[PDB]
RNA sequence: CUAUCUAGCGAAACCACAGCCAAGGGAACGGGCUUGGCAGAAUCAGCGGGGAAAGAAGACCCUGUUGAGCUUGACUCUAGU
RNA sequence: CGUGGAGGUCAGUGACGAAGCCUAGACCGUAAGGUCGGGUCGAACGGCCUCUAGUGCAGAUCUUGGUGGUAGUAGCAAAUAUUCAAAUGAGAACUUUGAAGACUGAAGUGGGGAAAGGUUCCACGUCAACAGCAGUUGGACGUGGGUUAGUCGAUCCUAAGAGAUGGGGAAGCUCCGUUUCAAAGGCCUGAUUUUAUGCAGGCCACCAUCGAAAGGGAAUCCGGUUAAGAUUCCGGAACCUGG
RNA sequence: GUCGAAUUUGGGUAUAGGGGCGAAAGACUAAUCGAACCAUCUAGUAGCUGGUUCCUGCCGAAGUUUCCCUCAGGAUAGCAG
RNA sequence: AUAUUGGCGAGAGACCGAUAGCGAACAAGUACAGUGAUGGAAAGAUGAAAAGAACUUUGAAAAGAGAGUGAAAAAGUACGU
RNA sequence: AAACUUUCAACAACGGAUCUCUUGGUUCUCGCAUCGAUGAAGAACGCAGCGAAAUGCGAUACGUAAUGUGAAUUGCAGAAUUCCGUGAAUCAUCGAAUCUUUGAACGCACAUUGCGCCCCUUGGUAUUCCAGGGGGCAUGCCUGUUUGAGCGUCAUUU
């Protein structure tokens, strides 16, 4: 017989995925100090909407610890998260939408 | 290229394909003694190159290409 | 006609490039007579007697270098020897004649001897 | 449409020139020579293509080299030069 | 090199 | 094309120069056996392939 | 030479296209394609039993 | 194949032998061969045996 | 507009040899053979009865101890698991 | 019987004409074939005894080449359409000019370009072949000329993607992967005044490269000019970058 | 037929042969597709078809037996030289 | 000591003799085809010597008829037979 | 009866067989061992007084030098001091040189005649910018030097 159309999406030819307007990886902020000895606050500056994906993304702006610069990290939007709105990210935050206990 | 010559004050070379505007311009100060005031070039279709050279208005080309000893 | 190397070989190196730049401007001297005249042989002799001189002036340039790297090691890769690639990677005759004591001891006392037998 | 029609579209070339053999094999999308096996270091050959080997092989040339080596190896692979006997 | 279309019939011969 | 490579107009300057009959002293030469250019290229006959 | 006459890719056509079933010469633009190939009948040939 | 009242035979023909024909013409030249490089070895050994 | 006639230009398919019929027999439907009818140069335009016209070593069918594609609790194996 | 070659003989034939070819001319033989005469031709060739083989054609939809009938036949009928005069010339339905009549009808038979082509552009000379008639004409033939840029573009950037390095697989050609489990680099100020550039500090961590003449992008326009070049040359008037 | 979109299209780029691609016709994959093209193995095998080159002379058949995955063929005996 | 269709250099043949012999006796791995891998030709001979036809004439010219060269133009670069 | 058709011959054509030639092949034997990072084989482009090729060569370009022989080359032209000579020649030989752009190809790249970095020098009033000229900048591995890193690790410090 002939190769199967399932068989032929592994290869990853023209069944790969089209990621070019998609903002980037939807990952929560990486487990540093803070977030397991105490809360870090962060800032939504956009919620903005991703190419194959029905969820919107929202764009929080942490700082960085450590060095004097402005480590932006790409959230998932929750219902009811806006603009403007302090995200608080950790062990010692509180139990408020948005937040990442 | 005669007519370049004695009207606009443009010596026509034939070039190595090596060289560039530069080289062409220091040349012609060397073996000419004469001041340059620009080159344009161009690759001819049989794949030499070829220079128009044109002078300041201090030298005459007419009078310096019969001095080469062609006109 | 043309120049000749033996008389060149004892000219010094500016006269000879005094020469050369001679011979080149009566080559373009010659370059702009051809395109008015169909034939012009004359060129041949002057291309001719600048290759000489060029490989002359090489020559001299070479020996210098040759007697300055006169009894050392380690002279140029353009002066020392061309033979073949795996005729200079091959073991010099000191190299190969090398022996072990062991077989130069052997070598002398039990060698192959000249022997004739009729009586 | 499968002839004389689809042949007018026929105006961008999927081979052009090669540096290490001048034969307009060289495939721009792959960037590979299909007859030199440009740029492998190993010039393609096969030997079920015995005449292609005879088309590339030595001697197709110049030999600007290897000509002269037979003539030195008769001379001894000697160097200096003659004395004016 | 030519195949052309009209040899073919299949209408009769069957 | 008009803008093209100096590699591809240097192989035409190539061509051009190539693009000539013989010259007609050379029958006239000794054991000589050329009678035309038979590697004569044109245009519209037979085309590069560069 | 053993070589001889084999020094080409020759195949037969077939039938359908009113010629002999002898292998003949690929290709185009030189004459010497479509012409015969391998056989001892044939210009170019290899000759019944060649020599040894 | 089988056919009359024959013996049963057993040739070894049946590879590609015909690229592996080794033919000694070369039985003179060598000879001749031979006899050149004895007489080289008894002039460089040239006493000895 | 062609065809048609003229000036110029100028192919191909096809061709054992060729070209009038009846019957007879004959590979059982002959241009040729036998018997008869008949039969007068060279030809133009048309025509589509015949040349079992041409186009293709029937594509249906059968045979081959020739195949390939496809399927399956066929026979024998196998990647993977 | 015949053919190609080999050993032998005929101290064989032959430029005073070998072989070959033509010959409803002769002779022999059942025949295969042999021989003679004549014509043409120009350099080698044969009879007999033997050896040897790539050894004898009517066929193979045989191979290669060449030639016929068909046949001066089919036919050279899409895109509205040509005509008169003169000149040139050996010669004009077709060239050139003029006069007239027409068409494309700005989603053109116009004017420019991309790809591709490659000198077909232009001049002069010119018509053996080509231009399925012709040809004084031509994208033909022959000989020559011709493409000028700080600003138009490439060059540079990244796209989808390609692909070294480190490393890891693979007998191996090579595969994977492109920031990876790597000790992966270079930038400002200087400080000295044997002095050239080390030490003094400090900074910085991306981690090759390739990938678009339609993407992004530093900056130029008018007039004039050639047989043929022009936002490029001349003239004038500007602008960008770097220093 | 359709004509503002599941549109049309250039260029760049990816997918390569038991593989690709497939709004699925076994369709397309350079006039090639129920498995492209090139060269080699390869002068592949063929119980099947076609062909098989000079004269004369003498002799002169068989289409039958038994066996064979044997029935378009072979071995065997017979006929012939 | 053995091997050796390659390379360099030599010598020979009961070999082929330009549809043969290597694909290639020649500007042959050329021209030409093909996107490409790859495929892949044809094409030898004037005569001892060009002495390759001065000159006249018809013709627009090519060419012809004459003359002439040459042992021969029944050898005129379309050339041995 | 002519024409036409067909047959044969002569002469003329078409065509290129046969015949005779052969700087070619093919096979057999003998002998030798010689590519390349000191940059190969191969490719591209170019070079001649008049060449498109083949052949030869590389900006020293159908070649330079050296050696040998000893007066040519040749299709035309031209040159002649080169002819009782350190000397003709598309001569042979070849030991010294040149050897463009590439290619294992080596600064990075290349569908680009693209983009850099270092040293020495020259010019432009210049360590820094621009240009020219010369020379350099690959990877892997080996030996060695130098500079280093690691509580891997020894000793000695007060
Ligand atoms: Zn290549």
């Amino acid at each position: 017989g002939r190769v199967i159309r399932n068989q032929r999406k592994g290869a990853g030819s023209i069944f790969t995925s089209h990621t070019r307007l998609r903002q980037g990886a939807a990952k929560l902020r990486t487990l540093d100090y803070a977030e397991r000895h105490g809360y870090i606050r962060g800032i939504v500056k956009q919620i903005v909407h991703d190419s194959g994906r029905g969820a919107p993304l929202a764009k929080v702006v942490f700082r960085d610890p450590y060095k004097y610069r402005l480590r932006e990290e790409i959230f998932i939007a929750n219902e009811g998260v806006h603009t403007g709105q302090f995200i608080y990210a950790g062990k010692k935050a509180s139990l408020n939408v948005g937040n990442v206990l | 290229a005669m007519k370049k010559v004695e009207d606009g004050n443009i010596l026509v070379f034939q070039v190595s394909m090596k060289a560039n505007k530069y080289q062409i311009k220091k040349a012609v100060k060397e073996l000419y003694e004469v001041d340059v005031l620009k080159v344009n070039t161009l690759v001819r279709p049989n794949g030499t190159k070829k220079a128009y050279v044109r002078l300041t208005a201090d030298y005459d080309a007419l009078d310096i290409a019969n001095r080469i000893g062609y006109i | 006609a043309g120049v000749k190397a033996y008389e060149l070989r004892t000219k010094s190196k500016e006269q000879l490039a005094s020469q050369l730049v001679d011979l080149k401007k009566e080559l373009a001297e010659l370059k702009v007579q051809k395109l008015s005249r169909p034939s012009l042989p004359k060129i041949k002799t002057v291309r001719k007697s600048i290759a000489c001189v060029l490989t002359v002036i090489n020559e001299q340039q070479r020996e210098a270098v040759r007697q300055l790297y006169k009894g050392k090691k380690y002279q140029p890769k353009d002066l020392r020897a061309k033979k073949t690639r795996a005729l200079r990677r091959a073991l010099t005759k000191f190299e190969a004649s090398q022996v072990t004591e062991k077989q130069r001891k052997k070598q002398i006392a039990f060698p192959q001897r000249k022997y004739a037998i009729k009586a | 449409g499968k002839g004389t029609p689809s042949f007018g579209k026929r105006h961008n070339k999927s081979h052009t020139l090669c540096n290490r053999c001048g034969r307009r094999s060289f495939h721009v999308q792959k960037k590979t020579c299909s007859s030199c096996g440009y740029p492998a270091a190993k010039t393609r050959s096969y030997n079920w293509g015995a005449k292609a080997k005879r088309r590339h092989t030595t001697g197709t040339g110049r030999m600007r080299y290897l000509k002269h080596v037979s003539r030195r190896f008769k001379n001894g692979f000697q160097t200096g030069s003659a004395s004016k006997a | 090199f030519y195949e052309d279309y009209l040899i073919f019939d299949c209408r009769a011969k069957r | 094309a008009a803008q093209k490579s100096f590699r591809i107009k240097q192989k035409m300057a190539k061509a051009k120069k190539q693009n000539r009959p013989l010259p007609q002293w050379i029958r006239l030469r000794t054991n000589n056996t050329i009678r035309y250019n038979a590697k004569r290229r044109n245009w519209r006959r037979t085309k590069m392939n560069i | 030479s053993e070589k001889a006459g084999h020094q080409t890719s020759a195949e037969s056509w077939g039938t359908g296209r009113a010629v002999a079933r002898i292998p003949r010469v690929g290709g185009g633009g030189t004459g010497r394609s479509g012409q015969g190939a391998f056989g001892n009948m044939c210009r170019g040939g290899r000759m019944f039993a060649p020599t040894k | 194949a089988i056919s009359k009242n024959l013996p049963i035979l057993k040739n070894h023909f049946r590879k590609h032998w015909q690229e592996r024909v080794k033919v000694h013409f070369d039985q003179a030249g060598k000879k001749v061969s031979r006899r050149n490089a004895r007489a080289t070895r008894a002039a460089k050994i040239a006493p000895r045996p």
